[PDB]
RNA sequence: GCGCACCGCGCGCAGGGGGGCCGGCGCGGCAUCUGGGAAGACUCCUAAGGCGCAAGGGAAUACCCCGUGCGCCGGGGG
């Protein structure tokens, strides 16, 4: 039981760190240079931009 | 490749929320000497891209 | 030569192509040699695309053996410009990662791709 | 605390929150791959307090196959101090190491490896042990090292092949005795990945048996790997 | 009771041909459940189940000598190289294997590719060349392969079942010409005639109703017979066009066979009306003959 | 009844069904020449001498279990020997590598197996030549 | 990112260790 | 449908894209002097074909499909010359073709542009798709890179000058190409040209006047000078 | 096969080996049909406006709301 729940904890804290740094990529798309896809905004409509970098 | 030599700077840097080191071991090349400047950091990634290939 | 796992151009190079141009734009995607190892060494990556038409193949024949290590497949497409703009980069793009979260369609579609990827290793 | 497992020269390792399944070390003070082990003195030194000559390495069932097995239940290994054991499959010599830690000093482990790195450092860890030879040959052609191995009691198979029971076959057919030990680990993702994992073992079963061999048990991995299967069979007997 | 398999020995002095066919039961019978059948020359016959075993047939003996199996599934086609020997055998999983014919044995020798889709059946396969492979697929294409590689040459597609329901052309028979060009029998009841060179079609000939299970060319490139889901033959002549059609059967054509040998060049088909039933090639010559 | 079996001791002859000669070589670079020899079944005086014969030629018949030895050592004139190959039987190849410890007394009762290792390196590190790096 | 990065390398190897322990426990 | 079709310069024969794909695309080609279907031009792919385009001559077919597939088809053979596929396309939308003294065995006209979902437009010269043995991989004479977005109109001046292409996703998204020197101008157009959304261009039948049709419908005429 | 009626059947139960292979459940394909998602860039892209980041103010104080600095796209005109 001791290490079923260290296994459940580090699992827990891996899987937060995992969505927080998916997060964080989100937000390199959102706040980039140029339009580029990707993220979700708070209407619940998902950012695709259908364009190519040039 | 770029950052051979720096670790403990880089990974005080990484887990203080600060300025990541430029260059490691590569700044005593032929190269990175040779340029000054902003040049010494921009060499720095190509040469490193250049030589890890 | 050393592409042992190479793509069938009828429709399974198409399919892995998408795939990426979908991933790309979920930004799930992990673009050129460098950023892909970095995605298979990190243990991030849920599949790795290289390119054949490199023209030292040398260069992204790394990458093979961290992926042996990390247990991913990996395989071939044999042009680094059908690559390149798959991902959309107007660059060629030499070996593509793509990786994957808890709950996407793009989840499954990498699960069926390397489906078929493991038909072929 | 260390005390003998059921089978000849493998040991278990009882601690207060755990266990540890390990061997003995044959070249004592030297970890091979960077693992755990134990190190204890004959008794009478209790004044002395200090470790010198008995060694065991840590043996690992998610780096090992045979491990898998031997926690897996295995009935039989084959292998004990004193047999000539045929390993398939040799990368880097790890299992390799804890075979040649079975089979001891008088034993003698035929490593074959067809990759030249792993040739490599398959060459450093049998230039540290004596019992082990390094071959670095194709497995599919036999006849390049039957210059080098003897009749051998047990052939140990871990080859990721299609064609793993024609490798085993040939093999068995020039180098292994009358009535033989074969222990085979099988990936049924990779003899037949889009088939189900039973009739693939059950399949690989039925080409050793039509190659005459004959299955002793089965018994699958699975707590320590996926989809692989131990096989342990008897050569014309 | 029904015909699955026919094969001549020979197609083309006292040499001894004879013919093979294969009854519904599980049958062999030879004249002067199986589902296919071949023989081999360099003279042996090999058939196929439904299961995954390829057997010979030892015929001075009549009994089942020399089986061969594998891990894959079930055997839908099978076939012998041309010379300028192995077999070719293709299945449900979209696995095509190789069984190797060394001197005498039958081996499970090597399985080459295989298709990403494994909704691909394969359904029956003919050698363009050598070296080279023409398989149908149950999805609607036809697909070239090389051996000495492996390698997945072009998929020649067909297009969607026009003519109602489904969506699928199901390929049914394929052939080849001593010209270099292949002949498909797909399903709802077209032929095609693709190119060889560039691995394209080139003509599109709709004649049956209903899908044309089995055909057969000429030993000189003239005459193609195909043979329907419905109770229809037809005759075939310079690409090219019919010339007329007999339902000399009275259930469906399930597999033909032609000879060009001895003064004697006939073509035998069988269907599930239980009566094997042989033609002429010279189709404006006489008339035909049954057996049972 | 000619043969030729070759073990990791040297060559042999059993003429006569019992072991009746041998051809001993040991410890050299020549030593895994021998391999080099046998790379294709080339010509060697151990192998040559121990099939050398002087009365006549009245039985020409030998069973080695590769082809690729016995065709190789077809073309040597050195006996005008042209042997053929061993008919897939390996009741004797397989009785005799189990029967090489009522061998060594013939030939050499020692361990041969310390320099069939080095033999393992000059084959193996050979190989390791052969990737020169 | 940099600092989340290399939270999860750390995070990720203690998790690989001790769910290797774990299975050696049971 | 009947809506994609092309006519050829000779004015012969008239193809129109058959509408049913299930992994491939035809063509089926009209007789107009009786309006009878005479031939067909199936090629394999994805979803069929994109865009073709008649030979000059009239002799045959040039067809874009969606995988990067592109069929050279004969009309007097009635059978594929050969298939080559582009540089990297993805999907691959449009296809145009024009210009003088190219193969006489593939119409004689000397220039082709092939544009993808990517925004990139590939010109290919058709002499160099011999090496009848037709070249599977050739490269393109100019990769054209500046348009980000799906290309959705190509064209050539029938003098086999100028190259107008453009995208109707972006607003001015129309670019004009010197052949054979293959060099995008970069005077027209500028911030203040108006186009539109553009959703069709037009060449006159002396080259010199262009016509730009946009999202909006509103045509815009442009004389060209040379 | 033991105990219960040695003026009886059957019963409480230990469980061998196969059967009717009846139905459910599990796993595998399944030409189609049905639903959902993804989806072609002609399509759909919420409107002539929207989105993001960072600050500011207010709360149903988990959510949410309002209009300053930086940017990203868009409509119109051109």
């Amino acid at each position: 039981e001791k290490l079923a729940r260290k296994v459940k904890a580090a699992r827990k804290k891996l899987k937060a760190l995992a969505d927080a740094e998916y997060e964080l990529e989100l937000q390199q798309a959102k706040m980039a240079k140029t339009a580029t896809s990707g993220g979700f905004t708070k209407s619940g409509r998902r950012i695709k931009v259908r364009e190519r970098k040039r | 490749i770029q950052i051979l030599g720096a670790e403990k700077a880089l990974f005080r840097a990484l887990k203080t929320k600060h300025a990541t080191p430029k260059y490691g071991i590569i700044y005593h090349a032929s190269l990175v000497g040779q340029a000054s400047g902003p040049n010494k950091g921009k060499i720095a990634r190509q040469l490193a891209a250049k030589i890890a290939l | 030569s050393a592409a042992w796992p190479k793509a069938e151009d009828p429709a399974l190079v198409q399919e892995l192509l998408d795939c990426v141009q979908q991933a790309s734009h979920y930004r799930q995607l992990k673009k050129g040699a460098n950023e892909t190892t970095k995605s298979v060494n990190r243990g991030t990556s849920e599949l790795v695309i290289l390119a054949a038409d490199t023209q030292p193949l040398s260069i992204v024949l790394h990458i093979p053996l961290i992926c042996e290590e990390k247990n991913v497949p990996y395989v071939y497409v044999p042009s680094k410009v059908a690559l390149g703009r798959a991902c959309g980069v107007s660059r060629a793009v030499i070996a593509v990662s793509l990786t994957s979260n808890e709950a996407s369609d793009l989840n499954s579609k990498i699960r069926a791709l390397r489906d078929k990827v493991e038909r072929l290793a | 605390i260390v005390e003998p497992h059921r089978h000849k020269g493998v040991f278990v390792a009882r601690g207060g929150k755990e266990d540890l399944l390990c061997t003995a070390n044959l070249v004592p003070g030297e970890s091979v791959y960077g693992e755990k082990r134990i190190s204890v003195e004959t008794p009478g030194s209790g004044p002395d307090a200090v470790a010198t000559k008995t060694e065991y390495r840590i043996w690992n069932p998610f780096r090992s196959k045979l491990a898998a097995g031997i926690l897996g239940g295995l009935e039989t290994i084959y292998m004990k101090p004193g047999s000539k054991v045929l390993y398939l499959g040799a990368a880097s010599g790890t299992s390799v190491s804890h075979v040649a830690d079975i089979v001891g000093p008088t034993g003698a482990v035929y490593a074959v490896e067809f990759s030249h790195r792993s040739g490599r450092d398959l060459i450093n860890m049998a230039t540290r042990r004596t019992n082990v030879i390094p071959i670095v040959e194709d497995a599919r052609k036999p006849m390049a090292y039957r210059m080098l191995v003897p009749m051998v009691d047990v052939i140990f198979a871990d080859v990721a092949q299609p064609d793993q029971a024609r490798i085993v076959g040939i093999n068995a057919r020039l180098f292994l005795k009358q009535g033989g030990g074969l222990l085979i680990s099988i990936k049924a993702s990779c003899i037949d990945s889009t088939a189900p994992p039973e009739q693939v073992f059950a399949s690989e079963v039925q080409k050793l048996r039509e190659d005459k061999f004959f299955p002793k048990e089965q018994l699958t991995l699975e707590p320590y790997e996926r989809d692989h299967a131990m096989v342990s069979c008897v050569y014309l007997q | 009771s029904a015909i699955n398999a026919v094969a001549f020995t020979h197609s083309a002095k006292n040499i001894q041909v004879r013919l093979a066919i294969g009854r519904a039961n599980g049958d062999i019978e030879i004249w002067n459940s199986v589902d296919g059948l071949v023989w081999v020359t360099d003279s042996r016959l090999f058939s196929i189940g439904y299961t995954t075993t390829i057997t010979e047939w030892d015929l001075e003996k009549a009994r089942a000598k020399k089986h061969a199996s594998g891990q894959h599934g079930e055997i839908w086609c099978f076939g012998v190289q041309p010379l300028p020997r192995k077999l070719v055998a293709g299945t449900v999983d979209g696995n095509l294997v190789l069984y190797s014919i060394e001197d005498g044995d039958l081996k499970f020798q090597k399985t080459l590719t295989r298709t990403p889709s494994k909704k691909t059946k394969f359904v029956s396969i003919a050698f363009q060349s050598h070296n080279i492979v023409i398989v149908g697929c149950s999805n609607s294409t036809i697909c070239a392969y090389d051996v000495r590689t492996g390698t997945m040459l072009r998929q020649m597609t067909l297009g969607t079942d026009l003519t109602g329901g489904s969506k699928n052309i199901i390929v049914w028979a394929v052939k080849c010409l001593p010209n270099g060009d292949i002949v498909s029998g797909d399903s709802t009841g077209q032929v095609c005639i693709w190119d060889g060179k560039t691995y394209t079609q080139a003509q599109r000939i709709q004649s049956h109703t209903q899908d044309v299970l089995c055909l057969s060319v000429s030993a000189d490139g003239s005459k193609i017979i195909s043979g329907g889901m419905d109770r229809r033959t037809a005759v075939y002549e310079p690409r090219w066009s019919k010339v007329f059609h007999r339902r000399y059967h009275q259930h469906d054509v399930k597999a033909m066979a032609s000879f060009e040998g001895k003064g004697m060049s006939v073509v035998v088909s069988g269907g599930s009306d239980a009566s094997p039933i042989v033609l002429p090639l010279r189709a404006l010559g006489k008339e035909f003959h049954r057996t049972l | 009844l000619f043969i030729l079996t070759e073990t990791s001791a040297g060559y042999a002859l059993f003429k006569a069904i019992k072991y009746k000669e041998f051809a001993k070589f040991d410890s050299a670079a020549i030593a895994v020449e021998e391999a080099s020899g046998i790379l294709e079944g080339k010509v060697t005086p151990k192998l040559a001498s121990l099939l050398n014969e002087l009365k006549d030629e009245k039985k020409v018949t030998l069973a080695v279990h590769d082809t690729k030895l016995s065709n190789s050592i077809t073309k040597l004139p050195g006996i005008n020997i042209k042997p053929i190959s061993g008919s897939m039987t390996d009741d004797l190849f397989r009785a005799i590598r189990q029967h090489l410890y009522n061998l060594i007394p013939g030939m050499e009762p020692s361990n041969f197996d310390e320099m069939n290792l080095g033999l393992a390196h000059s084959l193996s590190r050979h190989k390791l030549k052969f990737s020169p790096e | 990112l940099g600092y989340v990065r290399t939270m999860r390398n750390i995070a990720a190897k203690e998790l690989k260790e001790l769910e290797e322990r774990y299975v050696l426990a049971g | 449908t009947m809506e994609r079709f092309r006519v050829s310069p000779c004015g012969r024969y008239m193809a129109l894209v058959a509408s049913d794909k299930k992994g491939g695309g035809m063509l089926n080609i009209i007789n107009v002097g009786t309006m009878q279907w005479i031939a067909q031009a199936r090629i394999d792919g994805r979803h069929g074909v994109a865009d073709f385009a008649w030979w000059s001559d009239g002799n045959g077919l040039t067809i874009a499909g969606r995988d990067g597939q592109v069929t050279e088809w004969s009309m007097i053979t009635r059978r594929t010359v050969g298939i080559w596929r582009d540089e990297g396309s993805i999907g691959g939308t449009v296809m145009a073709l024009g210009g003088r003294n190219g193969p006489a065995e593939l119409g004689g006209d000397r220039w082709v542009a092939i544009g993808s979902n990517s925004g990139i437009l590939n010109v290919y010269d058709r002499n160099d798709l011999i090496e009848i043995r037709i070249k599977k991989y050739p490269t393109p004479t100019r990769v054209f890179e500046q348009l980000t977005t799906s290309i959705s109109v190509v064209a050539f001046s029938p003098d086999g000058q100028l190259l107008a292409f453009g995208s109707q996703h972006k607003k001015d998204a129309l670019r004009l190409v010197h052949l054979p020197s293959c060099t995008v101008y970069r005077n027209w157009p500028t911030e203040q040209t108006p186009l539109g959304r553009v959703t069709a261009i037009a060449f006159s039948s002396k080259s010199d006047v262009l016509a730009v049709g946009n999202d909006v419908g509103r045509v815009r005429l442009w004389e060209i000078r040379g």
